[PDB]
């Protein structure tokens, strides 16, 4: 009555622990990658009509 | 007591449009009060938390 | 965060001391109460000459809550006396309550049996328990819930 | 391998003690960069703000210090031949403050550089934004905290 | 952290029970040296 | 929903702006200013605003009403700039392609200048500061689109703009010029209208659609009306000046290109039931004004929108027009149109 | 998209084993009820506590980044506000404490159960129970924080343009920081009869 | 001991009472922030007309108490001394799914309805009338779901 | 549990009840939304149209009717030892009556959007709408009587 | 449950009898709402027109029909002890109708709409319309003779 | 069932038999509606030209023809008990000629919008978009021949 | 291959090997990218703080000096008959020092091109951007930390 000999239960259960951490980790991730640097603050202006 | 807070006060001024302003401010703060009694001892649990941290 | 009503009651008059209280109670350890009320003593002790000069804006702040910080640096000393918190070490001050077991092997659980009560704030006989955790959730959330 | 201790029971563990320091070092991560960004775009204006808007990179690096003290704790109670509910036990401690310091510091990188960059014009603000960051802050805390009770539990009454 | 956990259990938890505020703070006039 | 991932960003940009925006002019304002007797008096009365001390450091004898436009537009213009200097990613973009628009006008009134010999200093003097590039100076040195467009205008982000003003005669004049600039305006409504639909997320690519659909209609109605007063020309050319993203597109900018006369123009607007009006009576500009303001007040109601950068400087550039207007009115003496100031905050 | 492909590999890996394995006469196979009885219920108590916590804590910092970048940049200009909108701050912050509490009361009931009375009625019972439980408490606690926050930017935007709004918006936030309770009421419900692992 | 009543069965009784409330609160959070959204909106322009404007949140909120009150019900059918069928596990999860997406869809409609009436019957105070038929049409989408869990609870433990 | 009748034969039926009011509600929601912002959008100017524009909010609830009317007749033919060709045909009418409200309720939505937006300016549209919104509607109409035909077959010579 | 008629042959039937409704629907919606978007944009000009420019909303609505044909007809052919060929039959016929349909209905939408915006302008480009329309619709009726050529096998010859 | 002949094999070849009028009706629905669509911004101006540039929709419409032609056979040559060798065949044969006129499809809906657009400028362009089209017609020719040569082997020489 | 040390417990200590050192150098790489942009678009105006301005790529080269620390550590417990307890250990330590090292490279790029961008306009700067580079650095010495305490239970009262 065994669930698998290859996706045992345990086997089954770490893979879907991973699963929801590699989950995570993407999201975390893809919201990382999303910073952008706010440039306009960092260069100096260059307008002799202003600023 | 909900409905004592909620109502006790406003009816005294209807019976003594400005009611409406007073039953909506009742309303208002009776909610509030029933809400925060839960949400403000959940809250002060947070000097357990620091403490322990 | 406003400003009071007209004749209304003060809350400052009850920060005085609720205010550095409950931070106490957040905070509650010896070592780090006794730095701070130090930090504190430093300011207040050369408070006119700090007045006299000029201060950043952080450590006006500071300054100007020179007596809160003593405050909370007191009531943080009391708390972690009656925390057993001393640089996250205890005191051995009074008898504890619990005796443990007339004689026991190495690495053999034993349990402590009751024989009194603390006198004054946490017993040390659960320090570095494995259970010590259980009790002072226990007690501390029994404790905010009184307080707030 | 016995019934309640397999020998993947201390997979989990190990995947908590790493998941505590991983997601409070990403949510840290993000929190100092951005706060950084926000300090960097402001003291060009307003240097002697600096030594004073690092606060949010200094709440960030907290929550890290949270998953480090989680992970810590974690890692010592990981064993051989530990129990399967001790590797559950563990890694939930480790999801718990994680990911509650990932969102902890990512709220604190989002507020501090509203903050950092509000205050370099509204000084009075700077008590705002730290107010807003220490609720920020105390997400992570409370993860700390469950990750902390659930390693209580995670080796004992535990065959 | 905790300094400031200790203003939200006041401010809100506190002055959430008996603080009406919205009062008018006591600017008096006087004079006082405005620097340039 | 717009509220989740908005706030990454662009919340504290979106305060900001909406706090700008609390200090828009009211009509009771703008009537307190008409009832100035003076430019010392409309300053005065100013500095009750949040312009404040705004021209603390003019004098009273420099107070003209040039000089009130110029720091009104420049506090606009450095309110616009810093918020671009907090922005980022798709909002930096955003607030480039407002700044677009302004070069398109500065690169016009720049070569409008190289060829009726004037003074490059008084150009740029007129030039809009927000439209500045590093080489619109340069502007003043060739008169042909070739050498302008081969030296200059490649580098600037005008460059993908410059797709269908090659065909025009290598001579340059003011009728080229308009021609210029009105293919430029095209092609840039065009690009920053796929930039909104593509790139800037909901309910701020709805307005920014509607709000830039207003400014093809306005450019598409008065290039009509403008080509009318010319003898006459071709409707093929014309429908290359017109944008096509607005109201108007495709039928209403099809029948405004083969318009003849000021009765074409208004059977055109017929059928757009946005635009019945605007030929009917009164004045056009005006109608145009107007219908910006509500519009601009409408992408007000809608929070978590960037779309509020652009109905805020627009409706800031609306103010400093007005206040212009009545400063006019307080300087000239001429108080009978004082209050047309066009108020709808 | 990358995403969208992978997804759509995924589906189709799932139908095409599904439809082997259902072809082949080993449907029953693939067995999600063996799957739900003999995966530990220590992991779904333990995943439920976890989860419970960290979206709690995630939609209050989700609202709390909300809410606090739009009173930052409404208080450039009217900072009076800062200090009244910080209700709807303790609105996103309240939630998290619900998940907290939750998780202390779920946590006690992970107990370590016997060998033999492992995977029984009452211990799988107690861990769907702790699982689903925590996935409720943290989704409501997600959802209202990330609702509140919403409705708190929009507050701290009307304080600043208007004080007397200010009371208006925060009605609303009323409303949205009831669901995340309602859940936090469901869960102890949920885990209400559940029991101890013995 | 019972084929028909296997141990895993709950597990499917708490995934509905889970769908139940987490997608009601999931609507009525998308029509009180939605809605929301447009009465602070208006705020700027008719403050007078916002406390009018809170039939949406309140619209919104009893789609979290339909979702409330099927999660109560399915929750006091769980328990881990009772027999619980595979069949009443799926009859409660098919309730939680009923309820909680008619309710995710109640929400969306009274949110996107909501907010857009109120930032437009600002010029057009006549329009308010209409929002809160539409509003009623939206809600009446939450109750039907609301209707059939409550009847596939009464034939799930039946 | 018997060869025809397994234990997971409710699990479809189930899926049918749900996936019949998950996607009627979903499809009237987006029709009733869309509309309802076309009326909002029109009756600023045209508030006299708005009882007479509800037409499609109507349209897009008879959709949530139909999945009322399957989910409610599919969880009464639903039973523990009900067979899996039962549960089979009780998933197929849910579908069937779910999918096609869900894009009958789309049609309505924008349909209704784009006439209630073009009636304020041309009112002999009107018609012309509520026709193309019948047309729309059918469609949830057909997915109806396919689940009912379905449901006919059900219960019926099961064993 | 035998070797050639599995308890879950009937899971395809129904399926294919669902699918039958419901992609046809799926396109017919499409169809019908992208026509009558482009009804209620010229009609706003041309009122005139719009009793004559529903064809396309006519002819999407046929695309649903020859849903409702092959789900009612794999419907009556549905059953608990039918073959798994006849259930994988029904399948393909259901899929053919209804993918057919949704292409179709697709088709009728674009062109719908592009025709109904030009006729507008061009009457005689009505003509041309309605051709490359019931082009449109052969490829939902190429799929229906696919589906009824399909059910003329699904029950037949079948142990 | 037979070990060469499982009760899955139909399921292949109605897969097939689907398959090859389900992408053929998606590539000419793309060609028809694409064109059609530029025969309608073309003929506001030039309806002289729209009963010529038809073609590109009669085009397309010979794509489904094809897979009409591979469907109705891939059809006939389906049997509860046939081989699952002859069950790949018709799957590939279906595959190939469904997908070679999806392909096909989009080139003729591409070259003949792109055709009928220039050709109402330059009339000699339209015998070079016949050119163009007749030879994305014979990617889907190629397609049916090789379905064709597939199906001459489906049912041969199988046991 | 024994119960507690199978074949396949190598297999996630190899991993850990592999991840750290490619974890901590994907971090690296993006804080030395950019902050290069940075160096690169300062200097042009300010070549006399080149040697100055390289700090963050110094301290984002300490990540991948973190990740060699654990790859080599890891590398040196690997055994063929290693327990699948140790094999989790090296795992989580790679994964530990890899994702932690890989957030502190991506904190420290964008903060050192913010503070390099700043510096060349506010010198005073440059202090502000090495605090808060130290608290991004930390980071990763916090998992390098978490990860050389799991190393040293790796193999340690290991059968
Ligand atoms: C946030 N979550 C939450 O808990 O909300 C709490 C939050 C607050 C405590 C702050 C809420 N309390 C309420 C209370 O109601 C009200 O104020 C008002 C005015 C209710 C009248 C309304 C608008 C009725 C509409 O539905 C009608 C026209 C719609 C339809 C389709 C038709 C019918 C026949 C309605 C059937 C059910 O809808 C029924 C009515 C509902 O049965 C379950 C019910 C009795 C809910 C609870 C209402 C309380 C008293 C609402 S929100
Ligand atoms: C989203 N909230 C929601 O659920 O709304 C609920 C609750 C509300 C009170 C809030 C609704 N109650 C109704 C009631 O009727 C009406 O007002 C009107 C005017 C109905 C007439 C209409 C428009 C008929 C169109 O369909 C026709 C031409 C379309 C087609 C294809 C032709 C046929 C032969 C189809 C007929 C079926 O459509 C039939 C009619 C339907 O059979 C199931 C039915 C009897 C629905 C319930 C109607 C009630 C009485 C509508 S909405
Ligand atoms: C969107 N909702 C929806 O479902 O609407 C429903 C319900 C409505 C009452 C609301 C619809 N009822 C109808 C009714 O007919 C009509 O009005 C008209 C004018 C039909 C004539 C048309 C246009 C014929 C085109 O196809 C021809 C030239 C196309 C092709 C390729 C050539 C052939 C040989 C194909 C023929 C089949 O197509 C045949 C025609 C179809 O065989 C199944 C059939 C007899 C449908 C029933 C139509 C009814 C009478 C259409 S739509
Ligand atoms: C939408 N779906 C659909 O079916 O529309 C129906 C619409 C009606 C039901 C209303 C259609 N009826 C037709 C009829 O053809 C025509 O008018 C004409 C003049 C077709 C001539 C064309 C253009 C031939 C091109 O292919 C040639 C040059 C391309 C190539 C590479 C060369 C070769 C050797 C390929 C030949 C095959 O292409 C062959 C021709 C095809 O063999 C299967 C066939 C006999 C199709 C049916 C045509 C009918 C008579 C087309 S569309
Ligand atoms: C990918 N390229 C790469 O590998 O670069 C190679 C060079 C190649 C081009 C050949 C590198 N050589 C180095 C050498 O040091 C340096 O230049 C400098 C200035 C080091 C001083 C710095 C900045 C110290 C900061 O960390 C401090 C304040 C940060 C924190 C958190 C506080 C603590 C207590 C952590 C300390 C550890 O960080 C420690 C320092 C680290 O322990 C493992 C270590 C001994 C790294 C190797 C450094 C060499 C000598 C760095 S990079």
């Amino acid at each position: 009555d065994i669930l698998s000999s290859i996706w045992t239960e345990g086997l089954l259960m770490c893979l879907i622990v991973s699963a929801l951490l590699l989950f995570i980790l993407i999201v975390a991730l893809s919201w990382i990658s999303n910073l952008d640097i706010t440039y306009g603050a960092l260069e100096k202006s260059t307008n002799p009509i202003k600023k | 007591c909900i409905p004592w807070l909620l109502l006790v006060k406003p009816l005294h001024f209807k019976f003594t449009e400005d009611f409406g302003d007073i039953m909506i401010h009742q309303v208002i703060h009776t909610i509030e009060f029933c809400l925060n009694c839960v949400s403000h001892t959940a809250s002060y649990l947070r000097l357990w938390a620091l403490s322990l941290a | 965060y406003g400003i009071a009503q007209y004749r209304e009651i003060n809350a400052g008059l009850p920060t005085i001391v609720t205010f550095p209280f409950m931070f106490a109670i957040m905070f509650g350890d010896m070592g780090h109460g006794f730095l701070m009320t130090l930090a504190a003593l430093s300011l207040v002790l050369n408070e006119k000459k700090i007045n006299k000069m000029k201060r950043g804006e952080i450590f006006d702040m500071a300054f100007t809550g020179r007596y809160i910080i003593l405050l909370m640096g007191v009531f943080s000393m009391y708390t972690g006396f009656l925390y057993n918190d001393i640089f996250s070490k205890t005191m051995t001050i009074f008898k504890s309550g619990w005796k443990w077991p007339d004689h026991w092997k190495k690495g053999e659980s034993i349990t402590a049996t009751s024989v009194g009560t603390y006198p004054i704030g946490l017993d040390w006989a659960w320090h570095g328990t494995e259970n010590a955790l259980l009790f002072s959730n226990s007690y501390k959330m029994k404790l905010s819930i009184l307080m707030g | 391998m016995t019934e309640l201790c397999p020998v993947y029971a201390p997979f989990f563990g190990a995947i908590g003690c790493a998941s505590a320091i991983i997601f409070t070092s990403l949510g840290a991560a993000y929190g100092t960069a951005k706060s950084g960004v926000g300090i960097c775009a402001t003291c060009v204006l307003r240097p002697d703000l600096l030594f004073k808007n690092i606060v949010p990179v200094i709440m960030a690096g907290i929550i890290a210090i949270y998953g480090l003290v989680v992970s810590v704790l974690v890692c010592y109670s990981l064993g051989q031949k530990q129990a399967l509910y001790t590797g559950f036990i563990q890694l939930g401690a480790g999801l718990s403050v994680g990911l509650s310091g990932l969102a902890a510091g990512f709220a604190i990188g989002i507020v501090g550089d509203a903050g950092v960059r509000g205050s370099s014009q509204q000084p009075r603000l700077f008590v705002g934004m730290i107010l807003i960051l220490i609720f920020a802050e105390v997400l992570g805390l409370y993860g700390l905290i469950v990750a902390l009770l659930l390693n209580s539990r995670a080796t004992q009454d535990v065959v | 952290s905790a300094m400031l956990h200790s203003l939200r259990l006041h401010w809100v938890e506190s002055m959430s029970k008996f603080f009406v505020g919205e009062g008018l703070p006591y600017e008096p006039f006087a004079f006082e040296y405005k620097d340039m | 929903m717009e509220g989740v991932y908005f706030n990454i960003d662009n919340g504290f940009i979106e305060g900001v702006v909406r706090g700008y925006r609390n200090g828009l002019l009211s009509n009771n304002q703008y009537i307190n200013l008409t009832q100035c007797d003076t430019l010392e008096d409309l300053k005065l009365q100013l500095s009750s605003t949040d312009y404040g001390n705004f021209l603390s450091s003019v004098s009273s004898e420099s107070l003209t009403t040039s000089l009130i436009q110029e720091y009104a537009s420049s506090k606009l213009y450095h309110e616009f700039n810093y918020i671009r200097d907090q922005s980022s990613g798709s909002t930096r973009k955003f607030m480039d392609y407002i700044t677009y628009g302004y070069m398109i006008d500065n690169v016009a009134l720049m070569i409008t200048g190289t060829i009726h010999d004037r003074d490059k200093g008084e150009i740029l003097q007129r030039c809009h500061p927000l439209g500045w590039f590093d080489t619109l100076p340069t502007l003043s040195v060739a008169t042909d689109l070739e050498s302008l467009y081969e030296t200059v205008l490649v580098d600037t982000p005008l460059a993908p703009y410059f797709k269908n003003c090659f065909d025009t005669a290598e001579e340059l004049d003011d009728m080229n010029i308009e021609i210029i600039r009105n293919k430029l305006y095209k092609a840039y409504l065009e690009d920053f209208y796929n930039f909104v639909t593509e790139e800037i997320p909901e309910p701020a690519k709805e307005c920014m659609q509607t709000l830039l659909g207003f400014e093809a209609d306005r450019r598409s109605i008065n290039i009509a009306l403008n080509s009318l007063q010319s003898s006459d020309i071709d409707p093929d050319l014309k429908s290359d000046l017109l944008p096509n993203i607005g109201k108007l597109y495709p039928l209403a900018t099809f029948h405004l290109a083969q318009a003849q006369d000021f009765e074409g123009v208004r059977a055109a607007l017929a059928n757009v039931y946005e635009y019945r009006g605007f030929l009917e009576t009164g004045n056009l500009e005006d109608h145009f004004y107007q219908l910006e303001m509500e519009l601009c007040r409408d992408a007000f109601t809608q929070q978590f929108a960037i779309s509020t950068v652009w109905a805020w400087m627009k409706s800031k550039e609306q103010e400093v027009r007005n206040i212009t207007w009545i400063a006019e009115c307080i300087a000239q003496n001429q108080r009978e149109r004082i209050n047309n100031y066009i108020s709808v905050y | 998209s990358f995403s969208h492909f992978l997804y759509y590999l995924v589906l189709i890996v799932v139908i095409v084993y599904g439809l082997y394995k259902l072809f082949t006469g080993h449907g029953s196979d693939i067995n999600f009820g063996k799957f739900l009885l003999r995966t530990s219920p220590y992991m779904w108590a333990n995943l439920g506590i976890a989860l419970c916590v960290g979206l709690s804590v995630v939609g209050a910092a989700w609202g709390i980044f909300i809410t606090g970048s739009s009173m930052i940049g409404a208080g450039v200009r009217a900072p009076r506000i800062t200090t009244k909108n910080l209700i709807s701050i303790i609105f996103c912050e309240v939630v998290a404490i619900y998940g907290l509490i939750i998780a202390i009361v779920f946590s006690s009931k992970l107990t370590v159960a016997t060998a033999e009375n492992m995977y029984s009625k009452s211990n799988l019972y107690t861990g769907y129970s702790l699982f689903w439980a925590g996935i409720t408490v943290g989704a409501s606690n997600l959802i209202c924080g990330i609702a509140v926050g919403i409705t708190g930017a929009t507050a701290a935007i009307s304080d600043a343009a208007d004080s007397a709004l200010f009371v208006k918006i925060l009605v609303i936030e009323i409303f949205g920081s009831i669901l995340g309770l309602l859940g936090l009421i469901v869960g102890l419900l949920m885990a209400g009869k559940a029991s101890e692992f013995q | 001991s019972n084929i028909y009543a296997p141990l895993y069965a709950p597990f499917f009784g708490f995934a509905g009472c889970a769908a139940a409330m987490v997608l009601s609160c999931l609507g009525a959070a998308i029509g009180t922030a939605k809605s929301g959204i447009g009465i602070a909106g208006i705020g700027t322009f008719k403050p007078e007309l916002i406390m009018k404007s809170l039939i949406p949140v309140v619209m919104s909120g009893i789609l979290a108490i339909y979702g409330l009150v099927v999660a109560v019900l399915i929750a006091g059918n769980l328990s881990p001394t009772e027999d619980y069928t595979l069949f009443n596990g799926f009859m409660h999860l098919s309730c939680g799914l009923c309820v909680g997406f008619a309710c995710l869809s109640s929400g969306y409609a009274i949110g996107m309805v909501g907010d857009v009436g109120v930032r437009k019957y600002m010029h057009q105070p006549r329009l308010f009338v209409g929002i809160v038929l539409i509003l009623i049409f939206s809600e009446v989408l939450g109750l039907y779901g609301m209707i059939v869990a409550l009847i596939l609870n009464t034939r799930g433990s039946e």
